[PDB]
């Protein structure tokens, strides 16, 4: 009905009362609406985004990249061996069974180094 | 409403196509027509053959086209003014 | 004038991969030695 | 903000004490910085001097000793500072 | 200035800055390239045959820096009338194209050319909209021209030698231009003037307009590029439009100033500091890193700071 | 919390390495007293 | 002497005050909503009624950059008068005596 | 500010490296707060038992 | 018309972004103090006697 | 201070502040602010 916006949308299993349109939480945007049509309620979450960064070992020892997607579960985004962690997901980043000190942080526990050989 | 031409004549001895370095294109002219422009073609320059057994069709003749499209190049200039490496940002993560 | 002419050949044509062409001077300034977006 | 430009100069005095403010700012963190310098360094009262002939027991302080034939008179190892921090 | 500064009448020891110190420039200078094309104009008005209204003709004038003062400041052209933009604002302003009309009427009709009154000329031969047609420009002839020019229903003009005036054969020529949408290209004469160097001057290097000194460079440009920028973006040479010579723009010196009291319960003697500048361009006259200090004596002792100045320099008052 | 542009980032040490970094400092300072540092 | 960056505590503070004394230069071409970042160009075509719209946009803007700027040099200073506080410290307390 | 609308994307351009300023800002007092862990307990070479 | 509109939330809205991030500069630099002394108190009273 | 003087219709528009044209270039120039009022009526019959 005019109001435009962008997002999944899902069945709620949440209520209303039967005089409510639409509704909201926090901050003026809206999460769930009544269709005109069917008159369902449905839920409306953003489709996911996040932040891009990208582990280098240093140009003058390599040109090689690992690439972290920062919190999302990637089932929905290369495909060099991915490896999800609590810290977001790396692609091009080899998991390993050993431990050393800490050369790259990556977060959560997790580091990341390039050593002898990806 | 303007019509730009880059330009270059470069050396080159590998054997059919692109080599590997830099060109920087300097420009040639700018002319102030207004045209609007949506489809081309290029000349070619046949001559008449004569009595050697329609009579047209000199040489052999090919090119490269390939269309712009925007993104972000940084131009690492030199000291006399030139470009010399270029870098393109939408390439690859690394870029 | 006008005399027509092509044929029809053509086969697919043939793709290439230029890898580092095409970087025209867009402006006047001049710049020395500094890197510039 | 306006530079050289009298009609912008009009304009700017419709806010009042902006740069004033911005002045003094900009001024009493660079009186603080010459308060820094002079409590960590100025911790003696004389200046004074080592002797000429140094029987210091077989230790050995040549590197971080000045030097009397140098730019500044710095130590050895002050100039391999100097020369690191562009 | 210091007391205004504090806004009291007693101020104590120390060193305020005060105000602010820069170099006004005199004598700006502008800088064009060349005014070569001298225009087309040489095929409108020097042309032997004009015809008439039943045949008004069109001439595009385009692609030149023309002029409008060798006709309008110069007067034997009888007719030099038009409205809105007066005749001396068409060189500093062009559109897209130049149009011309020719024909040749009595001076009995030439009259009725002011638009907001279409002519018997003008209703069935040449068009006149609402809107101004830009200039209507007409001079006496008797060379080849004062018979066989019609107009129109279709008549004919009587043309001799020995009519009286009002009958007069002008030759009236029509200016007007273009929509000037797209891009123009017809402007008038540009200016230049004599360029100085080595001294704050306020200069326009066709286009960049600011002010600084402007010294010999020894760099080298690539032959089409114009000026050069420093980094964050800042013009630092140009080039010369006429001789092609590549000048260096530092702006011409800025700085603060300081005053050096005492305190007002002690004296009303004051030292002024002029902040990172040379005292040879604005007591004794003292050279500092921190800028040129003026009216303090340079002893040549060592005390302990009692007013700083900076790199390693100091002062107190001791009865200077 | 994820709402709009506002994000959390995990810290590098986990509370698991915290805690063995403050039992491996309490088991030499019962063992060796002030030696161990 | 062989091994750099072991003076990088020293070489971070000179390359922080250089980033941000050239962020406020370049800030100076910004239009901040304005026609033009040039101030002499809205002057040279634009008659008083509108020009005085136009700087004031600029002026705005161009505040602002520089509020932003004494207020990070505020906090900066805040930092190192943390540090020449404990370099005074182990002065006193290391090089004078015994601790 | 915007939220996927590049109306808005496009008129934040002329406001400089505002955003880029506050985004270098924030990052540095990211990666302080794992500094503030590393001195407090990172204060030993070997892990004892 | 909507530039005009837009940029009244612009202006606004850049403007809480920044007194967010100033007013976490200003609390960032007292968790160092505290977490400086923290590290203090371990040199000196874990790893000795005071 | 009341000002009186006859004007075209036409350029009844043309008394403003901050107005640019021929009668306010010429001959009478409001300034930029102007706290005032302006007052206009026709005159056919005179
Ligand atoms: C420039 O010319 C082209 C015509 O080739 C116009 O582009 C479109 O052309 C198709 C035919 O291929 C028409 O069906 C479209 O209607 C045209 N577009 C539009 C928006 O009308 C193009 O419009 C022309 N450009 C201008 C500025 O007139
Ligand atoms: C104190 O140490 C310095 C080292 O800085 C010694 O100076 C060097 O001595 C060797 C001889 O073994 C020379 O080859 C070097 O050229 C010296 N370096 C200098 C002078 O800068 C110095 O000999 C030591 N002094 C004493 C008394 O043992
Ligand atoms: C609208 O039509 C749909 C199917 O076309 C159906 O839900 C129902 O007939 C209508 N719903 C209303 C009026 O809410
Ligand atoms: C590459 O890195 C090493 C150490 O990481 C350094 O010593 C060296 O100067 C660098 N450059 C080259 C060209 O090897
Ligand atoms: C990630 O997705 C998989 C399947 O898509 C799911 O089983 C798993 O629980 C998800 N992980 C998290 C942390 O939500
Ligand atoms: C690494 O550990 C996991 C879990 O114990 C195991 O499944 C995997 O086989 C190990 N990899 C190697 C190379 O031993
Ligand atoms: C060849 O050109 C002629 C016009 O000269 C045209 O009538 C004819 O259809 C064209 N045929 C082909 C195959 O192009
Ligand atoms: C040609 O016409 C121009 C009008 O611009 C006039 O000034 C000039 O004197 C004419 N030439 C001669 C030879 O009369
Ligand atoms: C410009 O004209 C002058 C004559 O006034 C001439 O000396 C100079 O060489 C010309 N330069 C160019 C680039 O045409
Ligand atoms: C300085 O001023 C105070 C009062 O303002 C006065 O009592 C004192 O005597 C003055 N100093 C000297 C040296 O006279
Ligand atoms: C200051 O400027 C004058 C003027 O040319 C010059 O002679 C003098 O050498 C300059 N002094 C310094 C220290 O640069
Ligand atoms: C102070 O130093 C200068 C050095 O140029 C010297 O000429 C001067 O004589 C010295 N002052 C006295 C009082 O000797």
């Amino acid at each position: 009905n005019g109001l435009t916006g962008t997002g999944v949308l899902t069945e709620s299993n949440k209520k209303f009362l039967p005089f409510q349109q639409f509704g909201r939480d926090i901050a003026d945007t809206t999460d769930a609406v009544r269709d005109p049509q069917t008159l369902e309620i449905l839920d409306i979450t953003p489709c996911s985004f996040g932040g891009v960064s990208v582990i280098t070992p240093g140009t003058n020892t390599s040109n090689q990249v690992a690439v972290l997607y920062q919190d999302v579960n990637c089932t929905e985004v290369t495909g060099s061996n991915v490896f999800q962690t609590r810290a977001g997901c790396l692609i091009g980043a080899e998991h390993v069974n050993n431990s050393y000190e800490c050369d790259i942080p990556i977060g959560a526990g997790i580091c990341a180094s390039y050593q002898t050989q990806s | 409403g303007y019509f730009k031409i880059y330009s270059k004549h470069t050396p080159i001895n590998l054997v059919r196509d692109l080599p590997q370095g830099f060109s920087a294109l300097e420009p040639l002219v700018d002319l102030p027509i207004g045209i609007n422009i949506t489809r081309f073609q290029t000349l070619l320059a046949l001559h008449r053959s004569y009595l050697t057994p329609s009579g047209w069709t000199a040489g052999a003749a090919a090119y490269y086209v390939g269309y712009l499209q925007p993104r972000t190049f940084l131009l690492k200039y030199n000291e006399n003014g030139t470009i010399t490496d270029a870098v393109d940002c939408a390439l690859d993560p690394l870029s | 004038q006008c005399v027509n002419l092509t044929t029809r050949t053509q086969l697919p044509p043939a793709y290439t991969n230029s890898f580092t062409r095409g970087v025209y001077y867009p402006d006047k300034v001049f710049r020395s030695s500094v890197l510039h977006s | 903000i306006c530079g050289d430009s009298t009609e912008c100069s009009n304009l700017l005095l419709q806010y009042g004490s902006f740069c004033t403010q911005l002045n003094r700012a900009l001024t009493g963190i660079a009186v603080e910085q010459d308060k820094n310098t002079q409590e960590v360094f100025a911790q003696v009262k004389q200046i004074y001097k080592t002797p000429p002939i140094k029987d210091f027991g077989g230790f050995n302080f040549s590197q971080i000793l000045p030097d009397p034939s140098k730019p500044s008179k710095r130590s050895f190892i002050e100039d391999l500072l100097f020369n690191k921090v562009t | 200035e210091t007391k205004c500064t504090l806004k009291s009448f007693t101020v104590e020891k120390g060193i305020y800055q005060t105000s602010n110190f820069r170099v006004q420039p005199t004598e700006s200078i502008v800088r064009f390239p060349n005014i070569t094309n001298l225009c087309p104009f040489g095929e409108v008005f020097n042309a032997t045959r004009f015809a008439s209204v039943y045949a008004w003709n069109r001439k595009r004038i385009s692609n030149c820096v023309a002029d409008y003062s060798v006709l309008y400041n110069s007067a034997s052209f009888s007719t030099f009338k038009c409205y809105g933009v007066s005749p001396t604002k068409l060189n500093d302003l062009c559109f897209t194209n130049v149009y011309a009309d020719s024909f040749v009427i009595r001076g009995d009709e030439v009259r009725q050319i002011a638009p907001g009154q279409t002519g018997k000329i003008a209703d069935y031969n040449y068009k006149l909209p609402d809107d101004f047609t830009g200039c209507v420009i007409a001079w006496n002839s008797n060379n080849l021209d004062s018979y066989n020019y019609l107009y129109r229903p279709l008549q004919s003009y009587g043309f001799q030698p020995t009519n009286g005036v009002g009958y007069q054969p002008y030759r009236v020529v029509v200016l007007s231009f273009e929509l000037l949408h797209a891009p123009a290209t017809v402007c008038g004469p540009k200016k230049s003037t004599n360029l100085v160097k080595n001294k704050c001057v306020n200069f326009n290097f066709n286009g960049l307009t600011g002010t600084g000194v402007l010294t010999e460079s020894n760099k080298k440009f690539l032959p089409f590029q114009q000026f050069g920028r420093d980094i964050a973006d800042t013009t630092d040479a140009v080039r010369d439009p006429q001789t092609l010579e590549i000048l260096d723009i530092t702006p011409c010196s800025f700085g603060g100033v300081s005053v050096i009291t005492p305190g007002t319960n002690t004296s009303n003697q004051v030292a002024v500091l002029y902040q990172d500048v040379n005292c040879t361009e604005v007591s004794n006259v003292f050279q500092t890193r921190a800028g040129c200090l003026i009216g303090a004596e340079h002893v040549n002792n060592s005390y302990e700071c009692d007013i700083p100045i900076g790199a390693g320099i100091c002062a107190s008052y001791q009865q200077s | 919390q994820k709402f709009n542009g506002l994000t959390v980032l995990p810290p590098l040490l986990t509370d698991e390495m915290i805690a063995q970094y403050t039992s491996a400092l309490l088991a030499g300072t019962i063992t060796s007293g002030w030696t161990f540092g | 002497s062989s091994t750099a960056s072991a003076l990088g505590k020293l070489q971070d503070v000179v390359n922080q005050n250089a980033q941000a004394l050239n962020t406020l230069v370049k800030q100076l071409s910004s239009n901040f909503g304005a026609i033009s970042s040039v101030l002499n160009d809205i002057l040279s075509r634009l008659d008083p009624p509108e020009a005085e719209v136009q700087i004031d946009r600029l002026i705005t803007g161009r505040l602002q950059s520089l509020q932003t700027y004494v207020t990070q040099q505020l906090i900066r200073a805040a930092e190192i008068r943390a540090s020449a506080n404990l370099a005074a410290t182990k002065m006193s307390e290391c090089v004078l005596g015994q601790s």
